[PDB]
């Protein structure tokens, strides 16, 4: 999981 | 005949709501009307997604989830975490329902297509690739475009997604993996570090499908001429391969010169040769947005692409209108390249054009 924002 | 362009004040405002572009969606059909665009398009009412249509893509306890945060805006629920809300998604509150119009204005635009109502069906408020079954993601909650494309497989045979949002449509690629029936195609940033983190050339579907979905990966400061060679190339070879019957199409404008995210270096007129490449090809097309961020960019772009749409050239000055302060101060459709380095080699793009040739010689 990445954060976009 | 003439596009459909699927509108009401209602779903603009609902659209306006969702929490990172406030007034987006006002601020883009605003300025398509100011250049009276809307007068040469057929304007459908969308309807609201059904919980059966939702849920032919979203497990029940994620769309159960949603519904429970968003009936007052819970943004502290110990188990948004888990539905991936939080930071990129906030429980917004009337999120399910702002969702779910988002949903069945894609569904609409669909079925327009699929009952020969128009070649072009344009829904600028959707596009929001990222959501999973059961996790929303990178501002998306439901997934817009995935079930548009279910809606289109009742008639059309073989699709295929094309996605020009900076970021990897990784969600509509993720539900489509294991299937030959749609095919995606991503060009998007990629580099560690970078959401979503997926979409390498190398990642080309899984089982059955395998071949079936298609990266490519571009770095940062990208313009248009070179953006638009990459672009025709694929999609030129994916044409010849998969032979598809519909489109559906993402125009995120978050790669856009101006976006605060500072990434790719474009202007409207270059997605726009792409978006004439797709629609030279006369099929049933399902036209979505995406992100951007710088919003008056966002609406220059789209409306720029509308006009491409229709087959008109716009006049240069932006008309008066609600949200004219907004383009000051010179007041122009046209958007300047930034002065920065394109990060992009040729070699490695031709070896990535290679890569993918290869791989569509098994479909
Ligand atoms: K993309
Ligand atoms: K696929
Ligand atoms: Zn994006």
């Amino acid at each position: 999981r990445h954060k976009k924002x | 005949l003439v596009p459909v362009y699927i509108y009401s004040p209602e779903y603009v405002s609902m659209c306006d709501s969702l929490a990172k572009i406030p007034k987006r969606a006002s601020m883009v059909h605003s300025l398509i009307e100011a250049y009276a665009l809307h007068k040469q398009m057929r304007i459908v009412k969308p309807k609201v997604a059904s919980m059966e249509e939702m849920a032919t893509f979203h497990t029940d306890a994620y769309l159960q989830h949603l519904q429970k945060v968003s009936q007052e805006g819970d943004d502290d629920h110990p188990d948004s975490i888990e539905y991936g809300l939080g930071y990129d998604c906030p429980a917004t509150e009337g999120i399910f329902d702002y969702a779910a119009a988002i949903g069945g204005a894609t569904i609409t635009a669909a079925q327009c297509l699929i009952d020969g109502m128009c070649k072009v069906a344009i829904n600028w408020s959707g596009g929001w690739a990222h959501a999973k079954k059961d996790e929303a993601s990178g501002f998306c909650y439901l997934n817009d475009a995935v079930l548009g494309i279910l809606r289109l497989r009742r008639k059309f045979e073989r699709i295929l997604y094309v996605d020009l949002d900076l970021h990897h449509g990784d969600g509509v690629e993720d539900a489509f993996s294991f299937t030959s029936k749609v095919m995606t195609v991503s060009l998007h940033k990629f580099s560690p570090g970078f959401f979503p983190g997926t979409g390498d050339v190398s990642d080309v579907g899984l089982g059955k499908g395998r071949y079936y979905s298609v990266n490519v990966p571009i770095q940062d400061g990208i313009q248009d001429e070179k953006y638009y060679q990459i672009c025709e190339s694929v999609l030129k070879e994916v044409y010849q391969a998969f032979n598809p019957k519909a489109v559906v199409l993402q125009l995120g404008a978050d790669t856009i010169a101006g976006d605060p995210m500072c990434s790719f270096n474009m202007t409207p007129v270059g997605i726009g040769k792409c978006l004439k490449y797709i629609l030279q090809w006369q099929l049933a097309t399902l036209i979505l947005g995406g992100g951007g961020f710088n919003l008056a960019n966002t609406a220059r772009c789209w409306t720029y692409l509308t006009g491409v749409i229709l087959g008109k050239t716009l006049s240069s000055e932006i008309p008066d209108h609600e949200f004219f302060t907004a383009y000051g101060p010179d007041y122009v459709l046209e958007i300047t390249p930034s002065c920065r380095p394109d990060r992009n080699e040729p070699h490695r793009i031709q070896q990535i054009l290679n890569y993918i040739k290869g791989n569509l010689k098994h479909v």
